[PDB]
């Protein structure tokens, strides 16, 4: 909004309110991370490219940037600085300055969220539910299962809601189609989209198990039948009868 | 009220085809990703190329079908005697036939 | 000690082979496991008509 | 025969099918038939000089 440094995302997106670390691996950004400290800690955090090129390049950027509140800001000064965000809302990325370093302005923060709040903390329930649905059924992406008590006794909806979208692990674009939405009500229509495609997928990964165990039974079983059928016939004098211009 | 059902019906079904397009999207990452690893190199992209044309060539109905029958019984032999060739020929003549 | 050596070694090499060999079928396996569903999607109630 | 291709002068298709054979290389080089065919039409051809 102020021209605040752009600080990449590092295989990240940081949602409203929910802690995930952010450090530097260049000095381009650690001159970012050096104005952060040095513009009284307001920073602009906006989404780079899959994996990104050494020099942030214009062509890293996407349109919606998030607002961030430094929590915490380490010094481990060796090119790595884990300056924490705990994010508030996100912005649209207005313009941009070509860099190195890049800067942005963004918009105001994203406080609009819709009207009633029954259907949208029933949603909230019914996130809760297919989530616990998801990480019981899938411990196969690697996931955990204390982030299930980072959704139980809390009161914000978009906190609960960036904490599910979060928490269900997936590549940086989908988070960012997330960070794309000004709705509290069609977010979590994403969020259970995305997990019902991959409770889908964890479907296909029975049905293909099933087919796996089935292919071993049927071809050993064939293997074995042949043999004993040729065993048989090499019992009998059938085996004498095969030869007509040998006979 | 029977339109707003048919309004979230419409919805939910919308995302259900959107779950099976991906399914059907990693199914395809999975028969395309093994032929190429397990195998050489979708026998020079053979695979890849026809399943694209497939629909470039413009075909009739069932002829579209039945050619991808033949994509279907391939996808498992490239190394192959006949059992590559003879559809992988196939293939490569009704896609070079003039429709 | 020599020819020891070498029979260590191709015991080993064959011990790598077989192993490459089971894993190459449990993939292959797999493959027809994704295979065996298209043909099913397209064979569909032609049975009822 | 990786190096062969860059190693001797070609015309257009003779380099490109090379190319091809040296992609369908580098397995077991003792069975699976569709290395051994790769090897030996990589050398039948690169080894034709031009």
């Amino acid at each position: 909004r102020l021209e605040l440094p752009v600080i990449p995302l590092r295989n990240t997106v940081i949602l409203p309110h929910t802690t995930t670390p952010v450090d530097v691996g260049r000095a381009k950004s650690k001159r970012a991370v050096e104005e952060a400290m040095g513009a009284d800690r307001l920073i602009f955090l906006v989404a780079q490219r899959d994996p990104e090129v050494d020099d942030p390049a214009p062509d890293d950027l996407y349109t919606w940037g998030v607002q961030a509140v430094v929590k915490q800001a380490m010094r481990l000064p060796d090119g790595t600085l884990q300056v924490m965000v705990e994010a508030r809302a996100r912005a649209q990325v207005t313009d941009y300055i070509p860099g190195p370093y890049l800067r942005a302005r963004g918009e105001v923060f994203s406080e609009i969220f819709p009207i009633d709040e029954a259907v949208v903390r029933v949603l909230v329930e019914e996130l809760k539910e297919a989530f616990e649905k998801y990480v019981a059924n899938h411990k196969s992406l690697r996931l955990d299962r204390y982030q299930l008590e980072a959704v139980k006794g809390t009161s914000d909806p978009a906190m609960l809601a960036d904490t599910i979208a979060y928490h269900a692990t997936w590549t940086v674009a989908e988070k960012q189609e997330i960070l794309e939405l000004t709705d509290l009500e069609a977010r979590l229509k994403k969020v259970l989209g995305l997990l019902s495609r991959d409770l889908e997928r964890f479907e296909l990964d029975k049905r293909v198990a099933q087919r796996v165990k089935e292919q071993m039974d049927t071809n050993q079983r064939e293997y074995y039948l042949r043999e004993q059928m040729k065993a048989i016939q090499k019992e009998l004098g059938g085996e004498d009868g095969l030869s007509d211009l040998e006979a | 009220l029977e339109r707003f059902e048919l309004d979230k019906r419409v919805a939910q079904r919308v995302k259900e085809q959107m779950d099976t397009n991906q399914r059907e999207y990693y199914l395809r990452e999975q028969m395309k990703a093994i032929q190429k690893e397990l195998g050489g190199e979708d026998g020079l992209s053979d695979l890849e190329a026809l399943r694209k044309k497939i629909e470039e060539v413009g075909m009739p109905e069932a002829v579209k079908t039945k050619a991808l029958k033949e994509l279907d019984r391939l996808e498992r032999m490239q190394q192959g005697s006949p059992e590559a060739t003879v559809a992988r020929t196939y293939l490569d003549w009704l896609t070079e036939v003039p429709w």
